[PDB]
């Protein structure tokens, strides 16, 4: 009745459209637009193409490539559909300019020209999947590791912060790591093969100084790995030194005091009647949450910052600080599924949604925020 | 006396069809295999790479004709047959941290785990989803081995709490009220209805009888106990020369048979009438190993026959091999064992 | 890379149709000659393994070294100029090779009358690269066969040969 | 501080071993150790260099294969008589700066670490790569203009001659190509060559026959046409003579050298002529190896091509591997030009005077500067932290 809904979510580095309903992403592709220079389909080829990321940290730097991105997006690779007869669902990350957002809408109704628009926080997308109205949503993708508060379906813009450590920079601290092993890798030719390295043995422990015990004494955390090149290496205690970047920012020279310093001084300062309640709702979702091992770390961290603290050193009143966080299964794509179940959801319900007569009429700033 | 072999790795879990048609396994692998018997050889027919991790559990509802999986994926896998391909639905666990069995109901099943918590899971027709309450009442350990009885509302496993207890999982939004048993009048959904009286060792192994009379289990103490609610829930131990067992299983109404550490399928009787535990001795006699398989069995099953007249049982260990035993074979070769 | 061929108008016979005193299916020919122009690239071709077919007429001038090959083999046990010009007559009349037939070691890549045709000129071309190659193979000294010549009668062309 | 480091170099053909700082080696030995056909000093009974060549009493031992160590002991007693016989240094008076391969496993550099640091109780010690060390000795050719850790580097020698593309100072494995015909093959071609052409040479000194053949009058030629019809046409000013004398009947043996001389040469320009599982030539080698590298450092690799090793020391090599190189690439060029609906590509092969042994220049280069004795791995460090510390070595000198 409603010429087929559908969801896009247009990370910066990987790129998750799905229709609506659909309890995954229907097609997931890489975000990088390839031109050629001599006489999944960019990725592949790359080692001889040249390649550009239209969204640069979540924002947009080149509007030219973003379109052709569109026009691949909807073209008939992985949605293959007419957009002048469909609705669709932007995601939108947290902190955003009113001008993006507007220019947004704008080139969604000028150049696209869709008959349907609907743009939903993504900070609270990723938690309306989840069924909630007050929690923690904190995203770490490629771009950057943006920790953002939500309550009753909003979010405090003087209340998100952000750590400039993403997943990109893991990639970069593991191949840099590997590096002082004793191998050598390429920082731009082997590039996606570190990070895939990283994808695979690399984790986040929890007793960093038991860890470095279990590393150096024992031989337990060493495990082997197959390159392309048919050579192997491997790594032991760089699987967990090089994710440990995401605790402590100190690590590769940030300013900052890490994830879970971050989110616990912006716990503690919120009110003192949702101090209790915020601080047993966190959902974790973004690129980032699936390395193994990063639950209990947070979850240690955030007790030992309202001990030290919030308890001052009283170790009997630690116990009644609830501590509850919820690692979804499917917390790798929040975001794009709480979209999919948003605009199931709002797919005929009533007109709250933008329209295209409503787009050529007046105001390209229509917007009901 | 019908080994054969299929890996060189370990064993996880052991499963087997309705009509035993088709056995599935898992070897320590992201992925689980499921292969059927055409003629002498066996060859394999589906494989499902729905989990991210080492596959812990596994069991096939039988009438239902649908297993359901769960391992180190922290995730539940109800898997049902979809025409050519065995489509998987992911069950949510709820659950922040290596066990799973089917009712006899074959309605819904509880997955016991590291969580301290054994998480039964019915499916709710009414929102098309698989929902899992978790019963975490007097539990301070892993859920190791979980069966049940022939309520199929009473559960039993072993925790590595040093103990074997036996609580309710009973939802009583999914099936009718359960009859008054001799384990207790009063049966509720968390309600701890038996318990252990052990202080050492390890509950690894734990199943119930066919009458539903008495619960056995297997402590890693080189230790055996079986409990008989028959005698105002009298505890019977019994301690094992040979290394620890890890799986248990009652092949009559007074006789079990189980192996484990000592690598090598074990037979024992108990009297009902002096009140005791007794060992019948090594059922499995004849690399270097004096037995089939050169580690410690992981599981037994039963293949037919029920656990009161069990007339052939299967066995998997880490010996990466399948050891297909029959009752017959094996009182026709001791003739000093007593069933 | 590997050597080629240097008419628009110019006749063929079959997959591959280019001054003897031979008789044969041979037009008039010039000053430089096919026989001339293989006999130009001979010592080097014949190290080389790979080969592209750019020209018919690289296929005539295959056929003419795989003939020269042969040829030099057979004079490596000459002992005077006579004799290698009378054992070149033996090999321009010697028929054991033919395009399809029991085994040309290139049947994959190359009517009565071009049958005809092919082995006339076949033996033409055979004759005249005895005849020319018979000249220059003996030197002036002891009228015996130059050893820088019999140099690559081990080395086979395109690691095939008529033999 | 006073006194001058050690620098050791060991190929698969030939070990090169000197002092820091010197103009040429202070010896430059064969890759090959004596041993016997055991306890006691059963192991001191051990020669290197070329008195080991050619025992009889004792057997020829060759322990670099392919520019990887195959057995260590063998090794540990050739740089034992290295260090004592033929240096006669001091080593707990003096650092060491030791050679790595390009497929050096980091494993190997642990070992190499091991066997320096344990037995010879080394002040310093230092692993460097061959390629590193290549481009700075080619930074001795061109003088202060251009001179960068950036360039593609291809080490040719008796073993192995691979393509090795160098950024900064750091390799990259996954550009880096391994090419088939070594030294040690075109020497074989030339004996193969000389056994079909001429006789009347023992089968005992053929061998070295060939190599002085691969030596002396060993040139690279332009066209295959050309080399071979000024020897037919002529062959009065280019066919050569070459006199040796058989070790077995101290007689005056003569033979003659030729088209051989080309072709020995031409082995390199032209893989298919002497290996039917390699068709591959060194232009498309090069140029892959360039291509499947960095984009933004290939127009940097492409200009800073740096010939190391001794198998690459023969004439006119560089001339024709760039002329190959700039002419396919003003090929694609055209080809890219034609289709436009392009800059030009600088191209430029580097022939340094030093080529024979850059490895060993580049390392004598980088341990005269002060930075060499800031980089190299201390022995306190060594023995306080672990064999990991001579793991990774620092780049320093730009
Ligand atoms: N198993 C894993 N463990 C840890 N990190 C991972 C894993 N898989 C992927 N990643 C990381 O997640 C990042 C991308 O995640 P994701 O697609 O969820 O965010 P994004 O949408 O790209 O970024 P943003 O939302 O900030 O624009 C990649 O850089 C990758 O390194
Ligand atoms: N004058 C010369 N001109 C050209 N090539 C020569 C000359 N003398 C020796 N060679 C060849 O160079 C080879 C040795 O080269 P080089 O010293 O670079 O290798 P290496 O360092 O001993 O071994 P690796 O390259 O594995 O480290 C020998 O096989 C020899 O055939
Ligand atoms: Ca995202
Ligand atoms: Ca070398």
């Amino acid at each position: 009745q409603g010429r087929k809904v559908v969801v896009c979510d247009n990370g910066t580095g990987f790129v998750k459209c799905g229709y609506a309903g659909s309890n995954f992403p229907e097609h997931i592709f890489p975000a990088l637009v390839g031109r050629p220079i001599i006489r999944d389909e960019a990725s592949e080829l790359r080692s001889m193409l040249e390649v550009n990321y239209p969204m640069e940290n979540g924002i947009v730097r080149n509007w030219d490539d973003m379109k052709h991105l569109w026009d691949y997006t909807f073209g008939p690779e992985k949605l293959n559909i007419d957009t002048r007869n469909c609705k669709i669902l932007l995601t939108e990350p947290p902190m955003n300019p009113t001008k993006n957002r507007e220019k947004i809408v704008e080139v969604m109704f000028e150049t696209y020209q869709f008959s349907g628009v609907y743009v939903a926080i993504q900070a609270v997308l990723t938690l309306y999947a989840q069924g909630l109205l007050t929690g923690v949503v904190v995203d770490s993708g490629d771009g950057v590791t943006h920790i953002c508060p939500v309550y009753e379906g909003f979010s405090l813009p003087h209340l998100t912060r952000r750590l400039d450590i993403a997943g990109r920079d893991i990639t970069r601290y593991l191949i840099k790591l590997l590096l002082l092993r004793g191998y050598a890798f390429n920082h731009s030719a082997d590039f996606e093969t570190v990070r895939m390295i990283k994808e695979k043995l690399c984790y986040v422990g929890y007793n960093i100084e038991q860890e470095q015990k279990l590393a150096l004494e024992t031989t337990v955390l060493v495990e082997s790995y197959t390159l392309p090149d048919g050579r192997i290496i491997k790594v032991g205690g760089e699987r967990f030194e090089a994710p440990e970047a995401l605790f402590q920012p100190h690590l590769i020279n940030v300013e900052g005091v890490g994830v879970a310093e971050l989110l616990f001084n912006t716990i503690q300062a919120a009110d003192i009647d949702t101090r209790s309640e915020f601080y047993k709702h966190i959902v974790l979702s973004g690129g980032s949450t699936m390395y193994p091992g990063l639950p209990s770390r947070l979850e240690r961290e955030l007790k030992q910052l309202y001990l030290e603290r919030v308890l001052k050193g009283d170790v009997e009143k630690l116990s009644k600080f609830k501590i509850r966080i919820e690692d979804p299964p499917r917390r790798k794509h929040m975001v794009f599924l709480g979209g999919a179940v948003l605009a199931d959801i709002m797919k005929d319900k009533d007109n709250f949604w933008m329209t295209r007569q409503e787009y050529q009429e007046k105001g390209v700033r229509v917007l009901e925020k | 006396m019908a080994y054969h072999s299929f890996l060189v790795e370990p064993i996880s879990c052991h499963a087997w069809n309705k009509d035993r048609t088709q056995i599935a396994i898992c070897p320590n692998n992201h992925e689980v295999h499921i292969y059927e018997k055409s003629g002498n050889k066996w060859v394999q027919v589906h494989e499902l790479k729905e989990h991210n991790g080492q596959v812990t559990g596994i069991d096939w509802a039988p009438d239902s004709n649908r297993i359901v999986t769960c391992g180190t994926d922290r995730n539940a896998y109800v898997w049902t047959l979809k025409g050519r391909t065995w489509k998987p639905t992911l069950v949510i666990l709820r659950i922040n941290r290596r066990c799973v069995r089917w009712a006899p109901n074959e309605k819904k099943f509880a997955v016991g785990s590291g969580s301290r918590v054994i998480s039964i899971c019915y499916f709710e027709q009414e929102n098309d989803w698989w929902v899992c309450k978790h019963i975490k009442k007097p539990i301070r350990s892993t859920v190791l081995s979980l069966d049940w009885h022939p309520n199929s509302v009473l559960l039993a496993a072993g925790s590595c709490d040093f103990k074997c207890r036996i609580f309710s999982a009973y939802i009583k939004e999914v099936e009718e009220r359960p009859a008054p048993t001799p384990w207790g009048s009063k049966m509720p959904f968390g309600e701890l209805m038996f318990e252990s009286s052990s202080s050492c060792g390890w509950v690894h192994g734990v199943c119930f009888s066919a009458n539903g009379s008495r619960v056995a289990w297997v402590s890693h103490d080189s230790t055996v106990c079986l409990a008989d609610a028959d005698k105002k829930m009298a505890v019977a131990t019994l301690a094992s020369e040979t290394l620890p067992l890890l799986a248990v299983t009652f092949i009559t109404e007074s006789s079990l048979v189980a192996a484990g550490h000592d690598c090598f399928p074990v037979l024992f009787t108990y009297d009902s009438a002096a009140g005791k535990l007794s060992f019948g001795g090594r059922l499995d006699v004849p690399a270097g190993l004096d037995s089939l398989h050169k580690n410690s069995v992981s599981q037994i099953s039963v293949l037919s026959g029920g656990k009161a007249k069990c007339s052939q049982f299967c066995t998997t260990g880490m010996d990466g091999g399948m050891s297909i035993w029959d009752v017959r074979s094996l009182e026709s070769a001791l003739k000093d064992l007593k069933i | 890379p590997a050597y080629h061929s240097s008419d628009p108008d110019t006749k063929l016979i079959g997959n591959m149709a280019l001054r003897s005193q031979f008789k044969g299916p041979a037009p008039r020919e010039k000053d430089t000659d096919i026989v001339d122009e293989a006999i130009y690239y001979f010592k080097a071709n014949v190290f080389f393994k790979n080969y592209e077919i750019k020209n018919e007429a690289d296929r005539t001038l295959i056929y003419i070294t795989l003939y020269i090959s042969e040829c030099l083999k057979k004079l490596q046990k000459c002992n005077s100029k006579s004799q290698g010009e009378k054992e070149m007559y033996t090999l321009g009349i010697t028929n054991f090779p033919i395009p399809g037939e029991p085994g040309f070691p290139l049947n994959a890549i190359y009517n009565k009358q071009e049958d005809e045709v092919m082995r006339a000129y076949l033996q033409q071309l055979r004759q005249e690269t005895g005849l020319r190659l018979c000249e220059k193979v003996f030197d002036p000294q002891n009228d015996k066969p130059s050893k820088w010549w019999t140099c690559f009668v081990k080395r086979q062309f395109m690691n095939k040969s008529l033999s | 501080g006073r006194l001058p480091a050690c620098v050791v170099d060991c190929g698969t053909g030939y070990t090169k071993l000197g002092y820091a700082g010197n103009t040429e080696p202070q010896f430059i030995i064969p890759s090959c150790i004596a041993i016997k056909e055991m306890k006691g000093v059963d192991d001191l009974d051990f020669f290197i260099g070329d008195e080991a060549i050619e025992k009889p009493t004792y057997a020829t031992k060759w322990p670099i294969r392919h520019g990887i160590v195959e057995d260590w002991d063998l090794m540990e007693r050739f740089m034992e008589q290295v260090i004592f016989k033929y240096l006669r240094a001091e080593p707990e008076d003096h650092y060491f700066l030791l050679t790595e391969p390009p497929l050096n496993t980091p494993e190997n550099r642990e070992y190499t670490a091991e066997i320096m640091f344990e037995s010879f109780n080394v002040p310093g010690l230092y692993i460097a790569v061959q390629a590193v060390l290549a481009l700075a000795a080619s930074w001795t050719s061109r003088q202060v203009g251009e001179r960068t850790l950036t360039g593609t580097v291809i080490d040719s020698g008796d073993g192995v001659t691979h393509v090795i593309p160098v950024a900064e100072g750091y390799v990259i494995g996954s550009c880096i190509k391994h090419i088939p015909i070594a030294g040690r093959d075109i020497t074989y071609f030339i004996q193969q060559l000389l056994r079909d052409r001429e006789v009347g040479i023992p089968p005992e000194q053929s061998l070295e026959t060939a190599k002085a053949v691969k030596e002396r009058y060993s040139y690279v030629c332009p066209d295959l046409v050309k080399e071979f019809n000024k020897y037919d046409t002529d062959g009065s000013k280019w066919i050569k003579q070459y006199t040796g004398i058989n070790a077995i009947s101290k007689k005056e043996f003569s033979i003659d050298v030729g088209y051989e001389r080309f072709l020995g040469p031409e082995i390199f320009f032209h893989p298919e002529f002497a290996n039917p599982d390699f068709t591959q030539p060194i232009s498309e080698v090069v140029d892959e190896v360039i291509q499947n590298c960095p984009i933004d450092v290939r127009r940097p690799l492409y200009k800073n091509i740096v010939l190391s090793g001794g198998s690459t020391m023969f004439r006119d090599f560089g001339r024709r591997l760039q002329r190959d190189l700039k002419r396919t690439v003003d090929a694609r060029l055209k080809l890219s030009e034609e289709l436009s609906g392009p800059k030009p590509i600088d191209v430029q092969v580097i022939t340094h005077h030093m080529q024979r042994y850059a490895v060993w220049f580049g390392g004598s280069m980088l341990a005269s500067t002060p930075e060499f004795y800031q980089v190299c791995h201390t022995k306190k460090d060594y023995e306080e932290i672990g064999p990991s510390i001579c793991r990774h070595n620092p780049v320093f000198g730009v």
